[PDB]
RNA sequence: UUGGAUAAGGUGCCUAAAUAUUCGCUCAUGAGAUCCCAUAAAAGGUGUUGGUUCAUAUGAACUAGCCCUGAAAAUGGAUGGCGCUAAAGCGGA
RNA sequence: UUGUUUUCACUUUCUCCCCGCACUAAUGUGGGGAAAACUGGCUUUAUUUCUUCAAUUAUUUUUUUUGCUGAGGA
């Protein structure tokens, strides 16, 4: 079967500044610029500027391509949500007899990890482009990665958590290692 | 500037053939601007030469030729069959012929 | 094929339906020259393509490999070795079809100067519904060892400015010469004007 | 006028009865509408069903009329349903199908495309029962639903079709699919 | 109401699809026997099929086409519900919109090209002759201006 | 022997003739490509396309088309080869 | 089991009004309600080079451009 016409609407709030030409997109705001690209799927976007809200069409469409409409809407909802109020992940690093020594190096990247189950080794990961890292100022073992971009804080986050992956014992009993406990923004 | 042509050019392709059997009887033949059926029935009564050179003089000339004339067409795409007074040498299949215009209606 | 010469730029055709147009032009005698072979399209995700080149390259003359399949990585030779598949290169007239056709990859002086053409019956855009998948050669070659992609895109480069300027060159002079051609048209007798003007020249 | 749009299909109203016996002299009389591609077909069809539903063989009966009923309004739009029962490999079914036509053998011709394209049915394994036409608000299908609303519009966005000779294979500038 | 302001802005949105299907829309014909014509749709059938008429102007019938066979011009006249050859005729004579079409760009050219394609011996070579003519004024000028 | 018009099969190149027209289906990190004929099953799939019933436009059951898992051998290899995905694949006209 | 006989639905318009007051993919739109017969349909003329007079079959008469062949010698 095909859907002759199918539509969504994505309002803009109010610190914001856009720009779609070709399917691509820039978004400007306070804490920074965002780039996008969405030249792999058939759209034809309409920006209302002196309005609100973008709008995505699809003329003959089919279930399988329908469902990339809303995908969209929500990547250009998240990108808005990024340059007002930046993207925050907190994380809880956990021990039970080696406590575990983060250090943080380099303009607030660069985290470095020692002592990880009495280890005598020193393991790293670097922040990607726009990330920052930083330790908590409320409690112990509390570390900070945030920062305008969904996508490479949570891919951040999780390059951090698979840093300490437990080697062969039984994991439902050795639980040291590094946790995203909350997600929210700053 | 000299030389006027007052002829339309064409190359002769193959003989009519099957896949694996020969028939040299006619020959194939492609027409410059032609490629339709409809206007290669055009040409079909034209007077054909094909003119080619020797290395010795067999006449006081270095020069003969083959006369032909075009018969029908082949087939959906504007390439003719024609039919010469002797069989074209194998040894000629990417050359040019004249396709003239002497029997004029 | 009523020429001394085709010029073809191959970037952004489809590499057996550009394979098969040219392989008749051979057969019935034209030369063809075809430039910027890195840039041709295959029809399947890189990955599918890379398995089929390892098929490729894992058969080989288990006694004495100097001798059986030569696998050739440069783009410009995989296009020659596809085009040699589809003539009866084993005969001689087969033979000399296939010595009329050269290969370039990136666009050196001869032919940098010369005009190029394309073939709408093997483009990409027209013959391939746009959610395939689909890859590039130069990327592919790249992955089983050819190791010149860069070189030729920073070659490329350049020949890209010199074009430009000398495209701003030859707009200027159309129209220096449009203003003397509207200027001419007053100064004729009057019926040449006319049958200019009816004819649309 | 354009013989590469035509379908091979029309319709044909068939009466028939049995020969007239010492037992019985006034037989019953039997009528049918078929599709088919010429009057002999429909005629073959006519005596396949009056020897498998009634006790009719050809041999013993006689034909009475073969008509062929015409369309009255072949410009105008309609919406018409299908019933249908064909076999498939493994048992026999039977479906409800909806087109829009101008005409019931061009809905007929669509049917018996679809049925090769959807399951593999050859027409051979088909039987079709009542074909008629259906008002616009008592639709069943979504795919007919979609053509009549109250204002219809789309662009179009095919690739061109041009005549074969101006279909130039060789040419000086790559060209454009967007015609806006 | 609207004031000026949301009024030019509707006027300002190009959008990247123009030239609809709808009734009225003028469809040059691209493939088939009636190619190098133009027509009007007037009813929508199925996705793919179409009903066109090109009033007793043009030297096409009412017919069902493939739309695959057309190309939409960017000419539409406002016609109504179901309307008729007998109407159409009425409102593309009143509207004036066939000899618009020609003044456009590809109409001049088309015309154009018939032109040249029924000239005679005589009137080539009085083009050539017009041609030869020009050409002296352009070289004499020329070599005036350097 | 000279012409003409076919059968069985074919019309992207090898290879003479349609990159013909007009409808549907299919994406395969081991696709598929037709008598003889040159192998594949039980059992499964929340892949996608149609259809049949029972329940206030959402649940459930069922059914059958293409695709996928089941699917392991010895020199390097075979839809005949190249290759082909707006098919040059499968079912029709 | 057929021929009548009744009931209610079937038309959209670039027209008007109310509600959302710009909400639409649309140089418009979603819901509710009216008007008209421009459009569509049907009658009576008197008409067919403004325009149409189709398609298939039966039965008859021509026409443009061209390929190959010339047995015999009463
Ligand atoms: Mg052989
Ligand atoms: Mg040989
Ligand atoms: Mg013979
Ligand atoms: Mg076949
Ligand atoms: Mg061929
Ligand atoms: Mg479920
Ligand atoms: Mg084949
Ligand atoms: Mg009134």
């Amino acid at each position: 079967m095909k859907t002759i016409v199918s539509t969504q609407k994505v309002l803009i709030p109010e610190g914001v500044k856009v720009a779609i030409n070709a399917r691509k997109v820039t978004v400007s705001g306070k804490y920074g610029t965002l780039r996008r690209s969405f030249r792999h799927l058939p759209i034809d976007i309409r920006l209302n500027k002196l309005k609100k809200y973008i709008k995505v069409v699809m003329w003959f469409g089919v279930p399988d391509s329908l469902a990339c409409i809303r995908t969209v809407c929500t990547h250009l909802k998240n990108m808005f949500t990024g340059v007002t109020k930046k993207f925050l992940y907190k994380m809880r690093l956990v021990h039970a007899h080696f406590p575990i020594n983060s250090n943080i190096v380099d303009n607030n990247t660069r985290i470095e990890i020692r002592n990880y189950l009495g280890e005598k080794s020193v393991r790293f990961v670097k922040a990607l482009p726009g990330v920052v890292i930083e330790k908590s100022p409320n409690v112990k073992d509390e570390i900070y990665v945030s920062g305008a971009d969904i996508e490479n804080v949570s891919l951040t986050a999780a390059l951090i958590h698979q840093s300490v992956l437990c080697r062969n014992k039984d994991i439902r009993k050795f639980l040291d290692g590094i946790y995203v406990s909350e997600v929210t923004t700053v | 500037l000299q030389a006027v042509r007052l002829y339309e050019k064409g190359v002769i392709l193959g003989y009519k053939r099957s896949q694996r059997n020969q028939d040299p009887n006619f020959t194939l033949i492609s027409i410059k601007n032609v490629n339709t059926k409809k206007h290669a029935q055009f040409y079909v009564g034209k007077r054909v030469a094909y003119v080619y050179r020797t290395t010795k003089h067999h006449d006081g000339v270095k020069i003969k030729c083959i006369w032909g004339k075009v018969c029908r067409t082949h087939g959906n795409s504007g390439v003719i069959r024609a039919k010469f007074k002797t069989h074209i040498p194998p040894k000629a299949f990417g050359d040019r012929v004249r396709i003239l215009m002497y029997p004029s209606n | 094929m009523y020429k001394k010469e085709y010029v073809i730029d191959c970037k952004g055709h489809l590499l057996g339906r550009l394979a098969s147009l040219i392989a008749k032009e051979l057969l019935n005698g034209q030369r063809i020259v075809a430039v910027r072979c890195e840039d041709i399209n295959i029809s399947g995700s890189l990955y599918r393509n890379k398995l089929k080149y390892q098929e490729f390259l894992r058969l080989r003359t288990n006694t004495n490999p100097k001798k059986g399949p030569l696998h050739l990585r440069e783009p410009s030779k995989i296009l020659w070795r596809c085009v040699r598949g589809m003539l009866p290169h084993k005969t001689y007239k087969g033979q000399l079809a296939l010595k009329k056709l050269k290969v370039c990859v990136g666009m050196p002086y001869p032919y940098d100067k010369k005009k190029k053409y394309v073939l709408p019956s093997a483009l990409r855009a027209f013959r391939l519904k746009k959610h395939r998948r689909y890859c590039r050669l130069g990327t592919l070659s790249s992955r089983v060892g050819w190791n010149y992609d860069t070189l030729v895109k920073k070659n490329e480069v350049l020949r890209k400015q010199v074009s430009k300027a000398y495209y701003k060159k030859k707009v200027n002079n159309l129209n220096e010469k449009k203003e003397i051609k509207t200027e001419a048209l007053n100064l004729i007798n009057p019926e040449q004007r006319q049958v200019l003007e009816n004819f649309g020249y | 006028i354009d013989n590469s749009l035509n379908t091979n299909i029309h319709q044909y109203h068939i009466v028939g009865r049995a020969i007239p016996t010492a037992k019985d002299k006034n037989p019953n009389v039997y009528r049918m509408c078929i599709f088919a591609k010429n009057d002999t077909n429909a005629k073959s069809r006519f005596w396949y069903f009056m020897k498998k539903i009634n006790k009719l063989k050809k041999s013993n009966g006689e034909l009475l009329a073969c008509e062929q009923i015409k369309e009255r309004f072949p410009l105008r739009v309609k919406n018409y349903g299908v019933l249908l029962r064909y076999d498939s490999r493994t048992g026999t079914h039977n479906m409800y199908k909806e087109f829009r036509d101008t005409t019931k053998e061009g809905a007929i011709a669509q049917l018996y495309s679809e049925m090769a394209g959807r399951h593999r049915a050859r027409a051979s394994s088909i039987n079709i029962i009542r074909i008629s036409e259906i008002s616009s608000s008592l639709v069943r299908r979504p795919h007919i639903k979609q053509l009549l609303k109250r204002r219809l519009r789309f662009p179009a966005l095919h690739l061109p079709t041009l005549q074969k000779e101006y279909r130039k294979k060789f040419a000086s500038k790559r060209p454009s699919t967007y015609r806006m | 109401e609207l004031t000026e302001e949301e009024k030019l802005y509707i006027s300002k949105k190009n959008l990247l699809f123009k030239r609809f299907v709808e009734p009225g829309r003028l469809c040059l014909i691209e493939y088939g026997p009636y190619a190098g014509k133009l027509c009007f749709i007037v009813d929508i059938v199925t996705i793919t099929r179409v009903i066109v008429d090109g009033a007793f102007i043009t030297g096409v019938p009412r017919m069902v086409i493939p739309l695959k066979r057309l190309k939409l011009l960017k000419e539409r006249i406002k016609i109504n519900k179901n309307c008729k050859s007998g109407f159409l005729r009425k409102t593309v004579n009143s509207t004036k919109v066939l000899e618009e079409f020609n003044n456009s760009k590809l109409g001049k050219k088309m015309i154009i090209k018939k032109k040249r394609d029924e000239a005679t011996d005589f009137e080539r070579f009085q083009v050539y002759f017009a041609k030869r003519e020009l050409k002296k004024k352009m070289t004499t000028i020329k070599n005036k201006k350097n």
